[PDB]
RNA sequence: CCGGGGACGUGUCCGUUGAUCAAGGACGAAGGCCGGAGGAUCAAAGAUGAUUAGAUACCGUCGUAGUUCCGGCAGUAAACGAUGCCGACGGGGCGAGGCCAGGGGGCUGUGUCCGGGAGAAAUUGGAGUGUUUGGGCUCUGGGGAUAGUACGGUCGCAAGACAGA
């Protein structure tokens, strides 16, 4: 069935603020939800603690756009820093198309077409 | 009110267009207002193509294309499905798919 | 006690700009505890169209009550907002603040010479709402409002004195035709005449003047 | 950009009545004949033939415009 | 006098292709070309009137008290890290993807500051930010393309928006005149390793 | 009462106008730095929709 | 059409269009003394007229502080009292704006009508 | 073949000869009328076969006028852009017209899209430049119905038309 952003917001709210303590398993997944939550029906803790799952399957291929966590930032920034292979200094002597180095005529550097 | 911009006909500059008779009424549209769709299919349909093969007498033979002109008058038009039902924003559309 | 949570409030509340200032440099009021609380001893409310709404839906007519009303100073200043809801009062509390969020200053002007004090619209001028065209037109002291009973309201609480006025269209279309009688209130207040050829040299606008002002009132809360 | 001073870009794409000062784009010229010592002076936007009398060959059509010229002739045009 | 473009600040724009402008270009873009490549139909931009409205966008910007009222925005993903290099940069407070309608003008929502200036990327991209700053009588800085609109647009920055590059390079720039307009830093700046944190590279 | 006069227009900027807008400047060095003192401009509204804000503000700032 | 009249609307276009330049592909006698006192009260600054040995050409500078000016057509006869009624026709306020009328005096303006003792033909306006 | 036409191009001519219109004149689809010729298709009328509660209709078949041509009458249409003519001014984009120029050009038509302004709104480059109301000229409207009816008139072979309570 499909479950409703009374779940689907707490479950987002939950692998956001609690993503370390979690694993793929749902049944591990549904203790840390009684220990560091406060939910009162069985069934409910197993809507919640199933879309849980649900999003931390898809969060440890990292897919969804919105929620953000610690880890996955400091990790995205070591992809971040590429090593540079910037062009500036891969093109030598510019071939710059017939018109585009007239514009350039008073002060030019690098001419080619 | 005005509902089209260009009274459903694509008449401009002109006084007068010929009428042209409807391929499924017979009625009496202009040329200019009528709805028309040029079909080109094969003469053999393409159920049936390898069933030709088998029966050419001639190697690589190219079967022939059909050309027809249906013009329509904007009753049967809309009973045919050959112009689809749009928005009032979607009216405006001009370009075929 | 109101919370200033707009920029603007921040520096009504700490007293930084005065109410004729707001309309020099053109700083659009969003909150509507900005002018009361600067228009705290004159503000009148005065509620000139209740009339009820209706849309048709499946079962039965969905009736709401829509009201515009106006709000105005003593002189100079004047605004009207409308509000449409289910039950009247909540309707006019809802238009009354939308009313002194969209209050305009109204210039008033000398008929003939500049002896006493201003009394008249400076200029002619039209206000048009939908199809409703209000011409107000400068009359001579003591001549008194001429308008109908709908802008008199308004031109009482916009502090005119002596107006002659023209109308055409629908009038009975009240909210258009107080819509319109404020628009040519509007509109004859920013005509431009020789008085006003003078150019001044361009001041800083106080909003961005106290810009280093504003943020640690924010900070201190 | 001024209007009582156009520049003499604009000039040239306007059109000629819709200029500051109505500017014509027509002249009068001299075609030079190789075969021949004269030389026959015409119209730019002529709506003659013009051929140089001896040697007799012909200089230039007349055209929707400009006269186009025809064969081997030298122009100068004619302006002080 | 007028400040000069460095040899190191043009050697990126070519390689840019910001020159490279657009097949089509408005009346209201025609001072900024000085000609069109007859080859490829696309105008060619002047690059000195592109610096000089660098400048005047500097100056526009430091002229608020605080930058970080100036809510700078770019809705394509292009732009992402070239909003997010220069807010870390200048002091401002940015936006990023859809801009929310109401952003401005609706106080039920407090999650950034009211603007005393806006900067966007592209006004087809951002036509919800450029339309909402004109409601609360907040300026708009624009890097505007050749074929773009310009309409309630106070500053055009004639340069192209539709390369990952373009404005990884233009956000560059920009951030580049504002501490030159300070005098924080000069113009000595190595360009080998600074611009390459703007760029988009996925 | 007072109205502000539009800088390029020279008309007056319209009464509640939301779209104009105050255009501040800072005066510019000889080398290029800021300068305490503050170029201030006043700016009508239909001139910005028009888009035609861009274009005389480009000239009149190259004075 | 009428020449003052094309005139008048011709420069109220570029006037409410924010030019600052508007070109005139015609002179005539009449507006020539028209934009000539329009130009003495302050409301068109720059005034050039242009000898092409046709109609003629003006570039009217626009001050920006002209509301509106407009043509009279037909150019009715006014009487002294009458032009007193009729500026409160056309003239926003009493304090300002002119009104021009074809006297024998000259082309001149209505508060120099009651000075200079005159009627005359009303031609157009402008505030 | 004879005749016409507009746009463009031009140091060609004339020099205000113009704009708009009561009256008046000419043209004016279809259907209609008159005389003559012709008659394939289609087809009012008419005739049938069906359908239907009925069916004088829709559907099928047939069929006359007519549709066709020539000479004339008639003079009407949702004869529509439901938008009079002339003239000044007024934003960009895209198109597949014609002429010219050769420098994303100019004139002149023509559509289209987005804005401005207008508008009750639909919409709209005029339906813009209008209470900040005045370019010229002609026509028309004045709540609905009676009624585009009657009377009188003019026109027409007639049908009727014009005009019009
Ligand atoms: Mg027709
Ligand atoms: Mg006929
Ligand atoms: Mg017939
Ligand atoms: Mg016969
Ligand atoms: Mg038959
Ligand atoms: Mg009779
Ligand atoms: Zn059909
Ligand atoms: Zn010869």
């Amino acid at each position: 069935r499909v479950r409703n952003s009374n779940v689907k917001r707490a479950a987002k709210n939950i692998v956001e603020k609690y993503f370390p303590k979690l694993d793929c398993d749902f049944h591990h997944n549904k203790r840390v939800l009684e220990s560091v939550t406060e939910i009162q029906t069985k069934r409910f803790k197993n809507q919640i603690a199933g879309y849980v799952t649900h999003l931390y399957t898809r969060v440890e291929k990292g897919k969804v756009k919105k929620i953000f966590i610690k880890k996955h930032e400091e990790e995205r920034e070591r992809r971040e820093n590429m090593i540079p292979s910037s062009s500036i200094m891969d093109t030598e002597k510019i071939e710059v198309d017939d018109i585009t180095m007239q514009m350039i005529k008073d002060y030019c550097y690098r001419g080619n077409y | 009110p005005v509902k089209r911009k260009n009274h459903g006909r694509a008449k401009k500059n002109r006084g007068h267009v010929k009428l042209i008779r409807c391929d499924n009424c017979a009625s009496a549209v202009p040329k200019d207002k009528a709805i028309k769709r040029f079909q080109i299919k094969s003469l053999i349909e393409a159920a049936a193509h390898d069933d030709v093969r088998t029966a050419t007498i001639y190697e690589e033979y190219e079967v022939p294309k059909f050309f027809h002109k249906n013009q329509y008058c904007v009753s049967c038009a809309v009973h045919l499905k050959a112009v689809r039902c749009r928005s009032a924003e979607g009216r405006k559309d001009r370009s075929n798919p | 006690e109101w919370v200033p949570t707009t920029d603007l409030g921040i520096l009504v509340k700490m007293g930084k700009i005065n109410m004729e200032d707001i309309f020099q440099y053109s700083l659009k009021i969003k909150e509507s505890g900005i002018v009361d609380h600067l228009l705290k001893g004159q503000l009148k409310e005065e509620v000139i169209k209740i009339k009820s709404v209706q849309k048709q839906t499946r079962a039965g007519q969905r009736t709401r009550m829509k009201v515009v009303v106006v709000v105005g100073n003593g002189a100079g200043y004047v605004g009207i907002g409308t509000k449409t809801s289910k039950e009247a009062a909540t309707a006019i509390k809802g238009a009354i603040e939308r009313a002194k969020c969209a209050i305009r200053p109204v210039r008033l002007g000398f008929w003939g010479n500049n002896y006493g004090k201003e009394h008249t619209v400076p200029c002619k001028a039209t206000g048009k709402s939908g199809s409703v065209i209000m011409r107000v037109i400068p009359a001579p002291k003591g001549s008194g409002i001429r308008a109908g009973s709908v802008p008199k309201k308004i031109f009482q609480l916009a502090g005119v004195k002596d107006v002659f006025t023209l109308s055409k269209g629908q009038t009975s279309t009240t909210e258009n035709f107080a819509k319109a009688t404020v628009s040519a209130l509007d509109k004859s207040s920013c005509f431009f005449v020789p008085e006003f050829w003078r150019e001044k040299e361009p001041e800083l606008n106080p909003l961005s003047r106290y810009s280093r002002l504003i943020k640690e009132y924010r900070e201190k809360i | 950009k001024d209007l009582a001073f156009p520049t003499a870009e604009e000039l040239r794409t306007t059109c000629k009545r819709k200029r500051l000062i109505p500017q014509n784009n027509s002249y009068f010229l001299y075609l030079r004949c190789k075969s021949c010592d004269i030389i026959i002076l015409a119209y730019s936007h002529s709506q003659t033939r013009r051929t140089c009398p001896g040697c007799n060959m012909v200089m230039l059509m007349p055209k929707g415009g400009k006269a186009r010229i025809e064969g081997d002739v030298k122009i100068k045009k004619i302006k002080r | 006098k007028e400040i000069e473009i460095p040899e190191d600040f043009v050697k990126a724009i070519i390689l840019s292709n910001a020159h490279l402008g657009s097949t089509t270009a408005t009346t209201n873009f025609k001072q900024y070309i000085y000609g069109r490549r007859k080859n490829d139909l696309i105008h060619v931009i002047d690059i000195n009137e592109m610096w000089k409205k660098l400048i005047i966008a500097a100056r526009l910007f430091v002229s608020i008290e605080d930058p970080s009222s100036i809510i700078v925005a770019s809705n394509k993903k292009f732009g992402k890290r070239a909003v997010l290099r220069f807010c870390s940069e200048t002091g401002a407070t940015p936006l990023i993807g859809r801009f929310i309608p109401g952003g401005f003008t609706n106080q039920v929502i407090n999650d950034v500051k009211e603007s005393r200036l806006v900067v966007v990327s592209d006004t087809y991209a951002d036509k919800q930010t450029v339309m909402e700053a004109s409601y609360v009588n907040t300026p708009c800085i624009a890097f505007c393309n050749s074929d773009n609109s310009l309409s309630r647009v106070d500053v055009v920055i004639p340069m192209n928006n539709r390369s990952p590059l373009s404005i990884g390079c233009g956000f560059y720039l920009f951030a580049k005149v504002i501490k030159y307009i300070k005098g924080e830093e000069s113009f000595d700046v190595d360009v080998r390793s600074e611009i390459e944190l703007y760029f988009y590279r996925d | 009462f007072e109205q502000r006069i539009c800088t390029f227009t020279g008309r007056p900027i319209p009464h509640t106008d939301n779209a104009s807008v105050q255009l501040t400047f800072v005066e510019l060095d000889s080398d290029g730095r800021a300068t305490d003192k503050v170029l201030i401009y006043n700016v009508c509204g239909k001139i910005r929709k028009d888009g035609t804000i861009d274009e005389i503000l480009t000239n009149t700032l190259a004075q | 059409m009428n020449r003052l009249a094309a005139t008048c609307k011709a420069i109220n276009n570029a006037n409410r269009s924010g030019k600052r330049q508007v070109l005139i592909r015609f002179v005539t006698k009449t507006t020539r003394k028209f934009l000539e006192k329009m130009q003495v009260c302050g409301y068109i600054s720059t005034l050039t007229y242009i000898d092409d040995h046709r109609q003629g050409k003006v570039i009217i500078g626009l001050n920006g502080r002209l509301n509106k000016c407009g043509a009279i057509c037909p150019n009715y006869c006014l009487t002294l009292k009458d032009v007193e009624k009729f500026k409160d026709k056309i003239l926003p306020a009493r304090q300002f704006g002119h009104l021009i009328l074809n006297t024998s005096k000259g082309m001149i303006d209505h508060n120099e009508c009651v000075t200079m003792k005159s009627g005359g033909e009303v031609l157009g306006f402008f505030y």
